[PDB]
């Protein structure tokens, strides 16, 4: 049926330049706009092409930012977007736009990262307190997203909950709780473990009481 | 320029009737403004509702309906289902852009409202060890999913130094969020007690610990 496919997901240095691409199936590529969506932390319309007849139209912020452009034989759109800077950090969509609209459907966003920071493992630390008890793995410092959490193994699924990374001095932060019986802890051991593919890390870290 | 503004937070029950407004700074809302309408659900999962005013986009079911009324475009769900509980954008077309609304968070009550667990845990002693200390707030299980936090250090207001995720929906369907304050080791042995305060619905919870 209708489709919008996006390419994946990007990082990319300060001052350079990336091209994302956007291809098109279930219709006919000519008669409609490929219009450029921006999602910060707020949305922000880039611009849109008519890939019938090239024509664009830009956001005046972002003419000095972005160059679209389409091939109608390929049936993809594509944006350059150059001199990267922090603040193009987002996550970008393209949607299908035609008169009076700019999106009935709409891919499923790649995201960009900049940063000049380099690959670096995260720092693991047990989050111990001292009817049930919660305990917690703080995954500290680590570059490039992602890493996954797993508890006991995998065992422990139940009541855990991995919250998103967050932004600290240009590296990301984690963490990762369980809640348990407090009749079952310290007597049945507790372990996070965390993996970060992309510094080949695998760490293990038991829960102790203080 | 144009700012467009939309109430920043609406909740219903299933089975009733609520209206979003979008408003411009540059007047009234007019048809050449082709009020547009979509929908986020969790994981940037994006849906055209309406196109030009009032037009529903494809397989958008019947009980979304956009209008303009007055000087404002507006979307009205007739009938607001569970699945309905999403982010809510508007964009009018103006001076040749697309101008995006700030969004709406509609919850519509699909279960009774949950009070927020919230834990406070101590830096460890092996971070400790490396001269960084950082405070660790998990706040699980509430419902709306809309959540203020305050961090406290003696009394003071802590202004700098933290960060709170956005609120994320958890598999019941209840939402968590994860709130951080990061002092060097030398800050965090200058104070006594450190808070962290959650309000949601009007009510706070506060934890505390003392070094
Ligand atoms: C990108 C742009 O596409 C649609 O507007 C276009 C119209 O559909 C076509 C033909 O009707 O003409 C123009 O290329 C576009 O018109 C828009 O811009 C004109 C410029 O004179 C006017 O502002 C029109 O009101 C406006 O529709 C779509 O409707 C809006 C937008 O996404």
């Amino acid at each position: 049926e209708v489709q919008v496919q996006q390419s994946g997901t990007v990082l990319a240095r300060p001052g350079a330049s990336v091209k994302m691409s956007c291809k098109a199936s279930g219709y006919t590529f000519t008669n409609y706009w490929m219009h450029w969506i921006k999602q910060r932390p707020g949305l922000e319309w880039i611009g849109a092409i008519y890939p019938g007849n090239s024509a664009t139209f830009y956001n005046h912020k972002f003419r000095a930012k972005t160059k679209l452009t389409a091939v109608t034989s390929t049936i993809t759109a594509y944006m350059e977007l150059s001199s990267l800077t922090n603040e193009d950090s987002a996550v970008y969509y393209c949607t299908r736009g035609g008169h009076g609209y700019y999106g009935d459907y709409w891919g499923q966003g790649a995201s960009l990262t900049v940063s000049s920071a380099k690959t670096t493992p995260p720092s693991v630390y047990p989050l111990a307190p001292g009817s049930m008890v919660t305990l917690g793995c703080l995954v500290k410092g680590y570059f490039p997203e992602p890493v996954t959490v797993t508890w006991n193994s995998g065992s422990l699924s139940s009541g855990v909950h991995t919250f998103p990374a967050v932004l600290q001095s240009d590296l990301y932060t984690l963490s990762s709780s369980v809640t348990v019986p407090s009749s079952t802890w310290p007597s049945e051991t507790v372990t996070c473990n965390v993996a970060h593919p992309a510094s080949s890390t695998k760490v293990d870290k038991k829960i102790v009481p203080r | 320029q144009a700012v467009v503004t939309q109430e920043s937070a609406l909740t219903t029950s299933p089975g009733e009737t609520v209206t979003l407004t979008c408003r411009s700074s540059t007047g009234t809302v007019t048809s050449g403004n082709h009020a547009n309408w979509v929908q986020e659900k969790p994981d940037h999962l994006f849906t055209g509702l309406i196109g030009d005013t009032n037009n529903r986009a494809p397989g958008v079911p019947a009980r979304f309906s956009g209008s303009l009324i007055g000087d404002k475009a507006a979307l009205t769900i007739t009938g607001a289902q569970p699945e309905d509980e999403a982010i809510y954008f508007c964009a009018l077309w103006c001076n040749n852009h697309w101008i995006f609304g700030g969004g709406t968070k509609l919850t519509v009550l699909g279960q009774p409202k949950s009070s927020p667990s919230v834990t406070l845990f101590p830096p460890s002693s092996e971070e400790l060890e490396t001269n960084k200390a950082t405070l660790v707030c998990t706040i699980t299980d509430f419902y709306p999913g809309v959540v203020t936090v305050d961090w406290k250090v003696d009394g003071t207001p802590v202004t700098q130094g933290m960060e709170t995720t956005q609120p994320s929906k958890q598999s019941n369907n209840k939402y968590m969020a994860s709130s951080y304050l990061t002092l060097t080791a030398r800050a965090w042995e200058r104070h006594s007690s450190y808070s962290c305060q959650v309000t949601h619905e009007g009510h706070t919870v506060e934890k505390s610990l003392s070094r």
